């Protein structure tokens, strides 16, 4: 069974950092990409962040293109995203994920396979 | 980013079918969509990628289908426990890697 | 992690050590020792120009535009990279290797062209 | 379609035949062999540098900075590449491609400065 | 302004004149001779396979991803490119050469891999 | 004399999709580029889409960018036009046309020299 | 996109011009401006090319010319059957290749 | 002491042209790259444009990038800028400044070192 | 571009500062901020720049500092001659180098 448990903050002030963190377990994690996708209180997902397999790519929706920041331990099974400026905009549920993207070599994603039960931030 | 219905509905036994109608560089131009169920309370699942796919551990009950710039989700042999809100994502580009359409709450009669 | 000691390895492991290879490609009595050095050379340097007509000078790994015929190998990735190291896919398709040849020339062929009329 | 194949073409016919011709470039008694045979490999090196300063490497079309001086022909070009052949050519520009090679490698030289201070 | 002129010149003058020195380094009794010109051919080939392995094929100045350790020298620009000839600075950091090298390859295994998978 | 005709199509609804195609004699056809210049009924003249006279390149009017595919068959003397979607935007004469670009070794255009008489192209 | 006045006119024998003011990255930057004459019902024909040539076929009463961000057709011995939609158009990039002027009715007193 | 002389143009018809001059002296001209800083009347300084030490390449405010022309000349020690079409939004003090970028070989600028007095151009 | 304050007074002996916000995509992402001392009637002089450098020839009585997007300069031992306007201006990128705020008009009381 894969799980991915995220262990990552609560309530920030507007305008501050919190980071967030996912570790996971029961898969190759070198073997998968993985992003972060966000669902407001009172809404649908949203894609936010996506990284590779071996930590060198990263691509962002542009709401936070420059205020976050994705990335991957692969001796610890950890995927992280460093968010700031945390905007009003920016309370949900941030859900980890694997999923999104495949290496050439492999046969292709571009679809979540897993997904973790989501850390709540909150903006105040 | 992608519209899909609120408020599909239909009595047990009855197939529903859930529309998401995206756009030429969206559904049009990849094949890549997919579709997750989400219980309130609960991460979402993956039930269809790839447009028509299903992944080990779902059942055939859920079968995906798209045209032109429209994509949909067919539920045939409905049951209670269907209830939740859909969601239709595709991958759009290397731009604008993922959108997704609101959540169509399902709801069993 | 030597010279070839990726040779029992999946195709997709042994793409990571292309640098081992490449650099111990390079380096009468005695005339005989010439024309294997020479004649090294020469096999470099043909391997170096292809290289060049098909797009692919200075790299190790080059994209192409050129597709795949199933009819070269019907495989899917898991196994050709996960499996098949990269003396079995040789033995595999031997027989297509020129025709593959060919068609990348072809391609780069075309490439050049548009690029010049597009720079005009 | 072989080798020198277009040499009786236009130029314009012949700039795609150029992979023909590329591709036969390379391949006490015994020993006046190995000469024409290390010979070979340095004219052949001396053309691929020389391709490389002026910032050609990898390529057999390639377009410069550099602007025609009409003091060198003064043709247009119905006259170059729908007439003279690249044998003609060369006869009625031999004279000027000393001054043509000078200029294709200040410009060049020019360029990767430009850059390296772009990229600062 | 003929070959090594600029040899007693700062670093940032002597890097003007690199093509002067590019074009220098190509071109029983009789065997010692091709000895020698076999062996020359070889270096400059094995110099041009690691500018290649580098990402660096095809230019005289390269610039990489490869960060400056201080540790192998922590002297600042003025001094290093206003003073310090290059066969100074060769003398200064010749201990480091193999760790810069060995760095200058992992780089570009690293980049040729990130663009392969942009490309997909 | 050089000719272009078209021979495409009439009344199409809204949303679909229609093919034109010209017909080219008295010259050599794949020694010149070509292209389709659009005329409301009520309009100018508008340029819609350029190819090249190898057919590798094509090149697009924004407004059709997504909707339009220009071709050529060097073998029998055609250009093609396939248009989809169809908006009533797009009710128009189609003209055939000789010229709009050069291959680099050959003299420039910049100019359109010949032109067909126009296929009327009706979206209701 | 380039601005060329309606309705230009004269008698026979009495010369005409007919004007057509673009832009800088347009006229101004590139020098191939070039006119066509269109009947009513038929399709338009070339007259001026590379703002002052002419093709083979036409008239040497037909004569372009340029300045700034301006170029103009003159046309001089005009004749009854002059009168026609006359377009200008220009090489404007490679990102926006062409772009022409309205048409200017030449009607002939 | 290092000083730098403008001796360019007064006033210009709008839609006119005018060009300026700095000379300079006191350092050595070629090894620094120099800019144009315009300031209105009423207003704080605004950079115009850059070129390099070599004078291969510049650069531009996006409100002068089609108009103005910035150059060198190395052997006469001269800065100059060509500007066309002149709008009444251009009426300045334009000062000559040394300084805004480095060589690569060389310590960054991203500041500027030294300033002449600076022109008065009016468009009436 | 920038926002910096008007008229920061004080009396000779006390300190200012004249503060300087920017956005992330230049202050916030570059090092690279000087300041600026113009008399009225005069051309700029430099004051400080990289953040906290100040050039041979200025006093130390000036000095620069920063945190997050905002940029400041602080100026100890006021004098009466210290009356002008003060600018700051931050490297922002290779699309768009220099910006600036407006002046502040520091008075000494
Ligand atoms: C793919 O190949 C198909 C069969 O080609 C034939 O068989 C292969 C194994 C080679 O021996 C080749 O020389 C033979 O012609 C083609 O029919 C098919 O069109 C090819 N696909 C392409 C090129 O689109
Ligand atoms: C990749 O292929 C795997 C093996 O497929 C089977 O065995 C090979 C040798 C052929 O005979 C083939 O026709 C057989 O079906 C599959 O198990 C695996 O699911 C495939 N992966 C994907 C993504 O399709
Ligand atoms: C073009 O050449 C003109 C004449 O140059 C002279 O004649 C040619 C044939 C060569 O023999 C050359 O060495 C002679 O100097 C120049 O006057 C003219 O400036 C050149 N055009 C350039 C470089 O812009
Ligand atoms: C290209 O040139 C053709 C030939 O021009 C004439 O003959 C040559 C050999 C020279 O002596 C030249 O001075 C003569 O005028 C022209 O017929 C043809 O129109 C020209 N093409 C273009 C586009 O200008
Ligand atoms: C920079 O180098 C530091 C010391 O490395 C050691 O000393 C140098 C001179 C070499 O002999 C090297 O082999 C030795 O390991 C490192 O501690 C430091 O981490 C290096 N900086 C990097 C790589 O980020
Ligand atoms: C560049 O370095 C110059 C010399 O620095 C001094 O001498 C060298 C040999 C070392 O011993 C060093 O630690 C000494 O401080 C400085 O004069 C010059 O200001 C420096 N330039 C810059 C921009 O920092
Ligand atoms: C040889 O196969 C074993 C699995 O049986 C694998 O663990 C090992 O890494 C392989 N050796 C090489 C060089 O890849
Ligand atoms: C070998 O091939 C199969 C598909 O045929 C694939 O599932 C597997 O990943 C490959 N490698 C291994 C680890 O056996
Ligand atoms: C390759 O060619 C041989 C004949 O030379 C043939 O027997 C074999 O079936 C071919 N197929 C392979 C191994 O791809
Ligand atoms: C030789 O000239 C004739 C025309 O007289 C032409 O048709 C033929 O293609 C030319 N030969 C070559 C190799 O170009
Ligand atoms: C030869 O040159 C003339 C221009 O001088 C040109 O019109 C013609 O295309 C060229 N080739 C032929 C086909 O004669
Ligand atoms: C080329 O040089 C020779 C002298 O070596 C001269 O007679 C001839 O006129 C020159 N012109 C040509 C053929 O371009
Ligand atoms: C040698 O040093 C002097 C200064 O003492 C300098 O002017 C000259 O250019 C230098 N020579 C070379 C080749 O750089
Ligand atoms: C030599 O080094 C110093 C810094 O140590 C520098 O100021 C100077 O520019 C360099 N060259 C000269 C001209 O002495
Ligand atoms: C270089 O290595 C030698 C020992 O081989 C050592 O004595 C010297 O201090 C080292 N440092 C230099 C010159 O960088």
């Amino acid at each position: 069974e894969v799980q991915l448990v995220e262990t990552g903050g609560g309530l920030v002030q507007p305008g501050g950092s919190l980071k967030l963190s996912c570790r996971a377990s029961g898969y190759t994690f070198s073997s998968f990409a993985m992003s972060w996708v966000r669902q407001a209180p009172g809404k649908g997902l949203e894609w936010v962040s996506l990284i590779n397999d071996r930590g060198g790519l990263t691509f962002y929706v542009d709401s936070v293109k420059g205020r976050f920041t994705i990335s991957r331990d692969n001796s610890k099974n950890t995927l992280s995203l460093q968010m700031h400026s945390l905007r009003d905009g920016d309370t949900a549920v941030y859900y980890c994920a694997t999923g999104g993207m495949s290496s050439a070599l492999q046969s292709s994603k571009y679809y979540f396979d897993f997904w973790g039960q989501g850390a709540l931030v909150t903006v105040s | 980013a992608l519209t899909q219905p609120p408020s599909v509905s239909g009595s047990p036994g009855q197939s529903v079918t859930i529309s998401c109608t995206g756009t030429s560089s969206d559904i049009g131009s990849y094949n890549y969509v997919s579709w997750y169920q989400q219980h309130p309370g609960k991460a979402p699942k993956l039930m269809i990628y790839d447009v028509t796919q299903r992944p080990s551990g779902v059942s055939d009950r859920f079968s995906g289908s798209k045209s032109g710039n429209t994509a949909s989700l067919t539920i045939s042999g409905l049951q209670a426990d269907d209830e939740a809100d859909y969601y239709c994502s595709a991958y759009a580009g290397r731009q604008t890697f993922y959108i997704f359409g609101g959540g169509t709450r399902l709801t069993v009669l | 992690l030597g010279f070839l000691g990726a040779a029992g390895s999946t195709m997709g492991a042994a793409s990571m050590t292309l640098t081992v290879q490449a650099r111990n490609l390079l380096s009468h009595w005695g005339i005989k020792q010439l024309q294997a050095r020479v004649l090294a050379v020469e096999h470099y340097l043909r391997d170096q120009q292809l290289l060049g007509i098909w797009g692919c000078s200075g790299k190790l790994i080059c994209c192409t535009n050129v597709p795949w015929n199933s009819s070269w190998s019907n495989r899917n990735l898991s196994e050709i990279w996960d499996n098949m190291t990269w003396l079995q896919w040789d033995k595999e398709i031997s027989n297509y290797t020129q025709i593959i040849y060919g068609l990348l020339e072809e391609s780069q062929n075309q490439q050049e062209k548009n690029e010049q009329d597009l720079l005009a």
